[PDB]
C-alpha cells in the first residue's frame, strides 16, 4: 500500500500534466480556428462585395 | 460585418437599379408614346371633325 501511494501519485501528476498539454493544445486550436477564419471573412468582405 | 454590409447593400441595389433603369426607359417609352399617341387622337377627329 505504501508504495502504490506512490505510483498512484506520481501517475495522477502526469496526468494532470498531459492534461496541461491537451488543454494548452485545445486552447490556442481555438485561437488559430478564430484567427483563419479571421482571414477568411476579411475576404468573405471582397466575396459579398463583389458577389 | 463590413464584408456582408458590402455584400446586402449591393444585392440590394441590384434589385434597385433593376427596376430603376427599367422605370427610365419605360418613361422615356410613356414620354414618346405621349408624343405620338397624342398625332393620333390629333387628327383622328380633324378628319371626323370635319
Amino acid at each position: 500500500l505504501a508504495i502504490e501511494i506512490t505510483t498512484n501519485s506520481q501517475e495522477a501528476a502526469a496526468k494532470h500534466e498531459a492534461q496541461r498539454l491537451e488543454q494548452e493544445a485545445r486552447g490556442r486550436l481555438e485561437r488559430q480556428k478564430i484567427l483563419d477564419q479571421s482571414e477568411a471573412e476579411k475576404a468573405r468582405k471582397e466575396l459579398l462585395e463583389l458577389e | 460585418a463590413m464584408s456582408m454590409a458590402v455584400e446586402s447593400t449591393g444585392n440590394a441595389k441590384a434589385e434597385a437599379e433593376s427596376r430603376a433603369e427599367a422605370a427610365r426607359i419605360e418613361g422615356e417609352g410613356s414620354v414618346l408614346q405621349a408624343k405620338l399617341k397624342a398625332q393620333a387622337l390629333a387628327i383622328e377627329t380633324e378628319a371626323e371633325l370635319e
